[PDB]
């Protein structure tokens, strides 16, 4: 998944 | 911005502002949890959500993208916000989710793309859009990850490791690198990432630190670029940016250091 950073 | 924050001064936007430079007529594309468009100090011109279980991109149920838009404002006040939700609530999204919405920008003539946003792996179709994103002429920002440090490896996130897109690791106020801060050749630029006082959903405001928070002060700077020299390619701002950056040490964990806004607009 991507996440917020 | 209502919220004082130190970013904005460190960065040399201040000196921008005084020029008269503040970002007018420039589209930047904030592709995350959303925008807050009913906060007080933002205003929304457009957007897309393609998260299926969360449909508006004009609310933010997470507070990050809401807390970014802040920060592109603070730096560029006339720039012009565009909400394209690509994470849940949770900060999770599908790569398929954040490929729509890289095409979304390309085909709403973005000048900007902030991605506060990474994996650790990406795709060969993730590269696809941004580097069409790139041939386009859009400006591609990054975070480039909050994965610390793995020894001589490269801990750089996917989008930001692609060459075509500008990878931003956060400093906090003395310039000094974030503990959690990606390293690696990849690194491009670093920017304010550490407590960073930014909008909130609901007409709130608090600080909030990542490399998240480091990307939005260089997708602002690279509008105030763009107001000074709309004819500049996406190639040129980012040359501008990395060329007089202020060195802070090794390349590896700083690239080549903190952007000055007012240098690289000259
Ligand atoms: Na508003
Ligand atoms: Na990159």
């Amino acid at each position: 998944l991507f996440r917020a950073l | 911005a209502k919220c004082v924050s130190y970013g904005v001064a460190q960065i040399k936007a201040p000196a921008l502002h005084s020029q008269g430079y503040t970002g007018s007529n420039v589209k930047v594309a904030i592709l995350g949890t959303g925008i807050d468009s009913s906060h007080p100090d933002l205003n929304v011109a457009g957007g897309a959500s393609f998260v299926p279980s969360e449909t508006n991109p004009f609310q933010d149920n997470s507070s990050h993208g809401t807390h970014i838009a802040g920060t592109v404002l603070a730096v560029a006040p006339s720039a012009s916000l565009y909400a394209v939700k690509v994470l849940g609530a949770d900060g999770s999204g599908q790569a398929s989710w954040v490929i729509n919405g890289i095409e979304w920008a390309i085909a709403n003539n973005m000048d900007v793309i902030n991605m506060s946003l990474g994996s650790p792996s990406g795709s060969a179709a993730l590269k696809a859009a941004v580097d069409k994103a790139v041939a386009s002429g859009v400006v591609v920002v990054a975070a480039a990850g909050n994965s610390g440090t793995s020894g001589s490896s490269s801990t750089v996130t996917y989008p930001a490791k692609y060459p075509s897109v500008i990878a931003v690791g956060a400093v906090d106020s003395s310039n000094q690198r974030a503990p959690f801060s990606s390293v690696g050749p990849e690194l491009d630029v670093m920017a304010p990432g550490v407590s960073i006082c930014s909008t909130l959903p609901g007409g709130k405001y608090g600080a909030l630190s990542g490399t998240s928070m480091a990307s939005p002060h260089v997708a602002g700077a690279a509008a105030l670029i763009l107001s000074k020299h709309p004819n500049w390619t996406n190639t040129q701002v980012r040359s501008s940016l990395e060329n007089t950056a202020t060195k802070l040490g090794d390349s590896f964990y700083y690239g080549k250091g903190l952007i000055n806004v007012e240098a690289a607009a000259q």
